[PDB]
DNA sequence: CTAACCCTAACCCTAACCCTAACCCTAACCCTAACCCTAACCCTAACCCTAACCCTAACCCTAACCCTAACCCTAACCCTA
DNA sequence: AGGGTTAGGGTTAGGGTTAGGGTTAGGGTTAGGGTTAGGGTTAGGGTTAGGGTTAGGGTTAGGGTTAGGGTTAGGGTTAGG
């Protein structure tokens, strides 16, 4: 069966490349290399603000499962609105 | 031009415009699915994400990094430089006022 | 009838105005319905916050040999409290400085200069 | 003709209060006294507009002691949020006791 | 009798130098004052503009410092004391 | 002939102490009274401001300023540099989301 | 689902005809559509709560087309604004002539 | 397959009647409620800085088990000799 | 109706002397051994300890418990007090040099 | 580490004063050498918030109010 | 009248297996940028003091806020197409 | 059904006015030290590649979970004193 859980092969789950290629698109042509690090923390320190609205939101609406509303209305308290996914 | 040896810097001009036409996901799902798992693990567990949750995370989180990463660029051509650097995106953060 | 006519603020043990609040919550058009433990939980977290800037003001004022709470010292404890200035990053208070934070690159380390004639 | 002068609502006496019962040797100002006016004002404002807006999210016509302590964790940080949470359930407990 | 040409240069270089030193600047560029005063003038014009939508709002012919937090909420600015 | 003249610096700095630890005002108030009548000219005739309403302007304008200033020297000491610069102020106001 | 469910409230049909108005032989999508009809419902909710808050100011009950308007010349910039402000006024005047 | 606690007790065990039975075993007579937290988290952190060298001295074996051994020997660095249950 | 309620004081009093007149353990095995295992697992993964380390650990952590309590009495003895306090607690790691 | 501690103390060489004060600065290398004294070096000057003057207003009696 | 209760219909979330194939990791070579030193200028640091000018201390009064008195139209709730 | 509208007078209040002298700025002056120009050093990743870990569907099942509908009762509402 499964018997095994998530680890900390996450942080480095956002590989370099990914990250050189969100730099080009946004307009880096040269990238150091202390910078993917720095990066992941950012990443996963938003991520974790965003997942608590998230779980918040979904402990007062009574509910278990995390919803593309909520987190939309999380992405929009921060000072974030996002359009599409939702309505 | 040689398929050898190409001059530095030049290639990276192609893929920047050529990733500047296309609104593809760059980060993946899977090595991205599980990090959204990983971290409401110590807020409650027992949590089911729904499809559409982690797509919508994804796309904002790329946003963000391509706008910090803007910033950043944009911050390292003032001191006559044209690389970014770690000492450029503290700064960058602290201007637009997230770090305090 | 009637017997007595005991206060809210002395039943529920806290020193704001209940009745206050639930006026407020049911004529600033937020909801057709005001429940009653909703004004006495916003009371209890006012109070606490107003009790924490006070005591921080209190606090700031001895520190700064007065007895009197200024806007100065006000604004001392608002940036020196990390919560408090997080929680009141927007806001800002009249008639009151900042810190004096000085920059080690703005310390006078001139090492004489040099350039100059060689004072070998 | 008539006085019947309007009557301005503060929190003058609740916040003097609160001063002497934490620091009953200090004053505050009428400059300190009006920006803790604006404080409470501007924080019953926005917890109240955060119970607003999670009250017409969930299909539900009312403000519970939920709706309030959910947009106290949403707005107060982390140690300032679980204090007080503690105190409204404390002062809920009370009443619902005495 | 005003000179509107005479309100730009009424924020005077002592004071601009004045208001960097309390920030925190060591030395300050000539070509700063201007720039200063551009944006200055700039978020005074909107401050302005929106208390005087503000008050033909509200069917009066004076600007009160009520309306003027009330602009400067509304920009994102919250500002204490005056008021309430 | 010894006026015993400070070398520059000191007294920029103690100035930046004493304009740090007060609490006291520095832009005028008449001229001030005047640019906001001006301005305000330029919308509706005939209008009266209050005392309190441009106090409370000139403290917000003097607070911006304040923060723009910190911002600018943040900058410049970022850029290997100790005095602001106007390019400097463009970078903080377009990082900071002002440009428009 | 069609199990005794619910239908939500949209905007399609309505963008769709704008759409038609403005530019015929063109097209749409389903995330523009998506887009769109959130854009709609942020800007809705935007005006009326600046209409509140004005009504709330002006110790006033009422919320009318001089708050809207307010409303609008105080969210919108310049010409889109006075554009706005010229059409519900043209509206306003089509209403009192013929409803 | 796994368990659906993954808590993996989060600093617990450290109840508060013993807290009460240690703290009267040294002489202290009025426990404070205050104390608790504090206990729990020196001990976690005395946990946390033995655990962290005895992992030191498994891995440079090539071993995957942690015996008693490696455990006191840890423990004699941080200047605690123990006896008896290492040898 | 009567069951001659203890004061406060005599039964803290004998309780101290049954348990300073035993050697047996007061903290759990299973408990310490799932806290010992969450501690290890954010080290190396996959960690099997034994019943002799996790009895070694268990009775080294009792010990200084133990000190850590005596200390702390001590202190709020020469304090005039009797209770034990967490700046107690906190003086008496600062005078040992455990710092935090 | 010494040299930043010269620089900022507008010295040019090194001594064990500004040794001892970048040794007590940098927190990794306060807990390597927790049991070594340098000699010829003091430590910081940290006066605590109660040994300040005020705060405790030494007026005690004060004949009035 | 709306929210706390119960049965329960259906949905949507998770568990698990495949088939490679776009993508990720390292190490192989090398060009040009980041960075230290240094030296030339001209820019703003530091007065400065006599003239600009502002806010101090009051008077007023006439345009403006709105208060409370009268009155009606606009807004809501009802039902039912 | 009462909130908003109108006319009416009170009533605070801000603009306009005086003068002056004490605070401070304006434009020109001496000169220090920081700035961006330069050239020399170094290693920092840019670019290519080929071994190969792992990801996007493609297509299943099961049983948690939201809540649709119905019942009912009690807390917020409204009113006056």
């Amino acid at each position: 069966k499964r018997h095994r859980k998530v680890l900390r092969d996450n942080i480095q789950g956002i590989t370099k490349p990914a990250i050189r290629r969100l730099a080009r698109r946004g307009g880096v042509k040269r990238i150091s290399g202390l910078i993917y690090e720095e990066t992941r923390g950012v990443l996963k320190v938003f991520l974790e603000n965003v997942i608590r609205d998230a779980v918040t939101y979904t402990e007062h609406a009574k509910r278990k499962t995390v919803t593309a509303m909520d987190v939309v209305y999380a992405l929009k308290r921060q000072g974030r609105t996002l359009y599409g996914f939702g309505g | 031009k040689k398929p050898h040896r190409y001059r530095p810097g030049t290639v990276a001009l192609r893929e920047i415009r050529r990733y500047q036409k296309s609104t593809e996901l760059l980060i993946r799902k899977l090595p991205f699915q599980r990090l959204v798992r990983e971290i409401a693990q110590d807020f409650k567990t027992d949590l089911r994400f729904q499809s559409s949750a982690v797509m919508a995370l994804q796309e904002a989180c790329e946003a963000y990094l391509v706008g910090l990463f803007e910033d950043t660029n944009l911050c390292a051509i003032h001191a006559k430089r044209v690389t970014i650097m770690p000492k450029d995106i503290q700064l960058a953060r602290r201007i637009r006022g997230e770090r305090a | 009838a009637r017997a007595k006519a005991k206060t809210r603020s002395s039943r529920a043990g806290l020193q704001f105005p209940v009745g206050r609040v639930h006026r407020l919550l049911r004529k600033g058009n937020y909801s057709e319905r005001v429940g009653a433990g909703a004004p006495v939980y916003l009371a209890a977290v006012l109070e606490y916050l107003t009790a924490e800037i006070l005591e921080l003001a209190g606090n700031a004022a001895r520190d700064n040999k007065k007895t009197r709470i200024i806007p100065r010292h006000l604004q001392l404890a608002i940036r020196n409290d990390e919560e408090l200035n997080k929680l009141l990053g927007r806001v800002t208070i009249a008639q009151g400085g900042v810190l004096p934070n000085i920059q080690a690159v703005l310390l006078p380390k001139k090492t004489e200069s040099h350039h100059k004639a060689k004072g070998k | 003709k008539k006085r019947k002068r309007s009557r301005k609502e503060s929190y003058s006496v609740y916040v003097y209060k609160v001063l002497k019962q934490v620091h009953p040797d200090t004053g505050i100002s009428s400059k300190a006294m009006g920006i803790m006016n604006s404080f409470v004002n501007d924080i019953f404002e926005r917890i109240a507009g955060e119970a607003s807006r999670l009250a017409h999210y969930n299909k539900r016509s009312t403000i519970t002691s939920r709706e309030i302590q959910t947009a106290v964790r949403l707005l107060l940080p982390g140690e300032l949020a679980k204090h007080a949470v503690s105190e409204g359930t404390k002062a809920v407990t009370k009443y619902t006791s005495a």
